[PDB]
RNA sequence: UGAUUCAUGACUGGGGUGAAGUCGUAACAAGGUAACCGUAGGGGAACCUGCGGUUGGAUC
RNA sequence: GUCUCGUAGAGGGGGGUAGAAUUCCAGGUGUAGCGGUGAAAUGCGUAGAGAUCUGGAGGAAUACCGGUGGCGAAGGCGGCCCCCUGGACGAAGACUGACGCUCAGGUGCGAAAGCGUGGGGAGCAAACAGGAUUAGAUACCCUGGUAGUCCACGCCGUAAACGAUGUCGACUUGGAGGUUGUGCCGGCGUGGCUUCCGGAGCUAACGCGUUAAGUCGACCGCCUGGGGAGUACGGCCGCA
């Protein structure tokens, strides 16, 4: 994250810019992550949660746009 | 197949922090994914390309 | 870890021709000359468990063709130890 | 008592505090205020606030040097990341550039025990 | 290798060998050998100056090459021998041109290895240089102190010297002990670690074996009577002060360097 | 008898005495029977990040195809010679000639 | 002179049952610090802590 | 089962090296706080900390890539480079001719902790100390911190060592994916490994469902109410 406010960008877009291209980094949610050790069975248990998450999501979304509700 | 000489290339799988970028947002192929990021760490080595954008 | 050229040579020594690579003889003599070889790996390289398990393959692979060819044919047996310099 | 003009503004902003300190473009300093120095403690100086008031302190304890244009170094997680940032630029500083200086080991150190409250 | 005696008696139970099959069996280089009587640790005064010392066996000293200044001459080993003047062992070596010498063995070092000294000798285990041309971080034994002196660090069994730095006329070393030194970059050093690590290992298992050493018997002041040691008497096992040596100094960290002469050379004392 | 890539950086003060170096390198890989593929001459490069303080360094490539001895000979040669500020050997499936993406 | 087996022995180790007195509240809900496994150290007691492992964890 | 050609791979053993970060040391600038928590205090700081810049030392781990992705008999394996080395898979053929499957006893491998000898020690951290919280607090929280975690060699032989599912082979509707080969003209096939759903059937139910917990065969291991107890005694093994 190097932002370089270019002539007449007025400072508030420049802020801006700089919050995004930090989130665009995940430089936030890096440190956070880092603060404290995780286990190795911790890390693989989050991991595979949230695969187990991501997938049987979709496939209820697929089976609620085959469905009425009124 | 990817060369690390081929700097040209390798510049549009990095951030601009310099990290390589997932195969799942530039849609590239799981067996070339392996071949960009061993290029792009030999390149790293040979200091043809940053580790860090803070260079 | 045996090269083409160390193969195909063998397979002319113990075979009847140039591609009976399926002998008996033939197979044993190339486990044979695959253990020989890894002898001097194994030497360098004691921790090397996971690789040590396919020379313990090749050793009990070899005594069961050896077990067969001398419930077969006992002379090409006696033969083949003598030529390959093994106890048994 | 020499004027510089051209300074380096880096942000300390951690879960607990803000440190601002202004340097020249060399790394040396030239004043600095913090969060809990500025009359704020405990839950209070952990607040975007608290980093506001720090920034315009260390605006105030460099006055006298003339620097009129600033980039910004700002590292950590904090909440006055953007407060800080803010309150320069309301103190008549050019904010030139903004940079993310965060440190991020490249594996490092193992972290310390995860806490169980 | 390190051997376990058997305990057939309790004089060998705890005894432990380190046995080197490739240690010449035969006698020394005659040439090289000087006669060495004892002093029983005894000035010209005919006091005794040092503790703990008199008796043991019998010993030549040899004619060890600590300057290696033989340069561009190679030597091949003849082979490896037992030095009782020390814990290292010794390799016999033939120069080119005839010259035989001994030279402290080091590490990995064997017959009919080829060794060489001076400004353009190979960077190899056995070769000595001036640390001018050794690489910085290399590792080397018996290292010089003044350029021409003779090598006088980093001699004993196992142990070695790293260059840790470069600057202008001097180097600065990590020695055994742990003290970083300055010494000029014109003395020189030999590559490797002095050989025989093994040899802390050995267990002498009995009194009388460090009586072959030497070794006389340590009389504990604690012991002795007041008028013997100022650890001395009390009825009954009695102490009640700061443990001193015989002659009244304390003994249990009090520092004894002081040699304002040479402290320009110590970077960083051992601790 | 293998196939190498072979680069390495010289100290930007000494890019006087690169053509020297690399006539001495496929001197010694040609004298024990090895081919040269491939040699180019880079010049000085900004790099990409300092090295030794540096922000400049001279680079050569080079393709051969020679024994491991006199390769492990030339990485020796690459430790212990101060203008070599990195190099990189690396084993090819095939020889190389055709121009890298630098020319 | 051994082996084996039965009986017995100051004292001592834990176990079961009964009964409920004293001390706490470890587990069952996210049981109020998710639980449990192996191991190690510590502690009046249930247990606590480190290291790796499991889901036979709620929330998200 | 052998040979030929190729393919993917954190499979193993050895050596080298790179960049980020932490800590420590030195110096420059600079001045009254820092650090920590729910709030605090212990702790650190005018003997100049914290912050910021430069240089050095050292150990350990390899961000991004990274994936219900890959490899391995299991345990497990993750920067880059070289050296030694094991297995798997595919396509066309050639070769041997039942050489096979399973396995009591036996032998080998076997996370973490732990043990022995010698090294190493940044960060983390059992024990321990102090500060808090509390009725108490031998805890949870905070500030510190030693074994240990790291390396070499040897020992130990246990884990919810789990898919709580032994190995091998045959057979029996489907759908959507991942990964890695290969044939043919993006399109059509055909192999290997793998994730989720679900049919018949099975099941006490939950669920399993061509990677079976369905339908069968071969061989082995194991169970027989709860507690006492995987304990006592004896044997074997172990330094413990
Ligand atoms: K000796
Ligand atoms: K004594
Ligand atoms: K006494
Ligand atoms: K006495
Ligand atoms: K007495
Ligand atoms: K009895
Ligand atoms: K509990
Ligand atoms: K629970
Ligand atoms: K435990
Ligand atoms: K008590
Ligand atoms: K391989
Ligand atoms: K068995
Ligand atoms: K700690
Ligand atoms: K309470
Ligand atoms: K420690
Ligand atoms: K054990
Ligand atoms: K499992
Ligand atoms: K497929
Ligand atoms: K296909
Ligand atoms: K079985
Ligand atoms: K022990
Ligand atoms: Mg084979
Ligand atoms: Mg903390
Ligand atoms: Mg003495
Ligand atoms: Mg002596
Ligand atoms: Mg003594
Ligand atoms: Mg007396
Ligand atoms: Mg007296
Ligand atoms: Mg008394
Ligand atoms: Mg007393
Ligand atoms: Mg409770
Ligand atoms: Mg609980
Ligand atoms: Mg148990
Ligand atoms: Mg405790
Ligand atoms: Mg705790
Ligand atoms: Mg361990
Ligand atoms: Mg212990
Ligand atoms: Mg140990
Ligand atoms: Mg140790
Ligand atoms: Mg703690
Ligand atoms: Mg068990
Ligand atoms: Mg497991
Ligand atoms: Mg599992
Ligand atoms: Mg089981
Ligand atoms: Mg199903
Ligand atoms: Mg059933
Ligand atoms: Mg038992
Ligand atoms: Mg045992």
């Amino acid at each position: 994250p190097v932002i370089k406010v270019r002539e007449n960008e007025p400072f508030d877009v420049a802020l801006r810019r700089f919050k995004r291209s930090c989130e665009k980094a995940g430089v936030l949610a890096e440190v956070r992550r880092r603060e404290f050790y995780e286990k190795p069975t911790t890390e693989r248990k989050r991991a595979k949660a949230s695969a187990v998450k991501r997938h049987a999501k979709k496939l209820a979304r697929e089976n609620a746009r085959r469905t009425r509700l009124y | 197949e990817i060369d690390y000489k081929d700097i040209a290339t390798l510049k549009n799988y990095i951030t601009e922090s310099g990290k390589i970028v997932p195969s799942r947002i530039t849609g590239t192929r799981a067996k070339y994914q392996r071949q960009l990021a061993r290029a792009i760490k030999r390149a790293r080595y040979l200091s043809l390309l940053p580790y860090t954008d803070r260079h | 870890s045996l090269s083409t050229e160390a193969t195909a040579k063998i397979v002319s020594e113990f075979g009847r021709d140039a591609n009976d690579t399926g002998s008996t003889e033939v197979q044993v003599a190339l486990l044979t000359a695959q253990i020989n070889h890894l002898q001097g790996h194994f030497a360098e390289h004691k921790k090397d468990h996971h690789s040590r398990r396919g020379l313990l393959r090749m050793v009990s692979q070899r005594r069961k063709l050896l077990d067969y060819l001398k419930r077969k044919d006992v002379a090409r047996y006696t033969q083949l130890i003598e030529r390959l310099g093994l106890r048994r | 008592r020499k004027q510089v003009s051209d300074g380096v503004a880096h942000i300390h902003a951690s879960f607990n505090n803000t440190i601002v300190t202004i340097t020249d473009r060399q790394g040396n300093a030239l004043g600095w205020a913090t969060a809990g120095g500025s009359g704020f403690r405990g839950s209070r100086k952990s607040t975007p606030f608290a980093a506001q008031v720090a920034a315009e302190r260390c605006a105030d304890a460099v006055k006298e040097y003339g620097i009129k244009n600033l980039e910004v170094m700002v590292k950590g997680p904090g909440p006055g990341r953007e407060s800080t940032i803010r309150a320069l630029n309301a103190a008549g500083f050019r904010i030139t550039n903004i940079t993310d200086v965060t440190p991020i080991p490249h594996x490092g150190c193992r972290p310390p025990k995860k806490r169980r409250v | 290798a390190v051997v376990k005696c058997k305990p057939t008696s309790p004089g060998r139970r705890h005894v432990v060998k380190v046995v080197n099959p490739e240690l010449h069996k035969g006698k020394p280089f005659a040439p090289l050998l000087e006669k060495n009587s004892k002093s029983g640790g005894r000035n010209n005064n005919g006091r005794i100056t040092t503790r703990h010392i008199g008796g043991g066996h019998k010993q030549a000293y040899r004619i060890v090459d600590f300057k290696r200044n033989k340069d561009g001459i190679p030597a091949v080993v003849e082979r490896l021998e037992y030095d009782p003047n020390r814990s290292a062992n010794i390799a016999l070596v033939l120069y080119k041109d005839g010259e035989r010498r001994y030279i402290l063995a080091p590490k990995g070092l064997k017959a009919g290895d080829q060794i060489q000294s001076g400004v353009d000798a190979a960077i190899k285990p056995g070769n000595t240089l001036p640390m001018r041309n050794i690489p910085v971080g290399s590792t080397v034994h018996n290292v010089e102190m003044k350029p021409g002196k003779g090598g006088q660090l980093a001699r004993s069994a196992g142990t070695y010297v790293q260059i840790v730095a470069r600057d202008g006329a001097y180097v600065t070393l990590r020695l055994r002990s742990g003290e970083m030194r300055k010494v000029e970059a014109d003395c020189r050093a030999t590559l490797g670690e002095v050989g025989n690590a093994e040899h802390m290992l050995r267990v002498l298992g009995k009194a009388g074996a460090a009586r072959w050493r030497g070794v006389r018997p340590t009389v504990r002041g604690t012991a002795m009577n007041p008028v013997d040691h100022p650890h001395g008497g009390g009825e009954g096992r009695n102490f009640g002060k700061h443990p001193v040596t015989p002659w009244g100094v304390q003994t249990k960290g009090k520092k004894t360097r002081s040699n304002k002469r040479t402290d320009k050379f110590i970077v960083r004392r051992r601790s | 008898m293998r196939h190498y890539e072979i680069v390495f950086m010289v100290h930007p003060d000494q890019s006087e005495q690169v053509p020297g170096m690399i006539e001495r390198y496929t001197a010694a890989i040609t004298g024990a029977e090895g081919k040269i593929h491939r040699l180019e001459d880079w010049g000085r490069r900004q790099l990409a990040y300092p090295i030794n303080k540096l922000h400049k360094a001279h680079y050569v490539l080079m393709n051969v195809e020679a024994p491991q001895e006199v390769i492990d000979e030339l990485e020796t040669t690459f430790r212990f010679n101060d203008a070599v500020i990195r190099s990189m050997v690396m084993r090819t499936k095939h020889a190389v000639t055709e121009a890298s993406p630098m020319v």
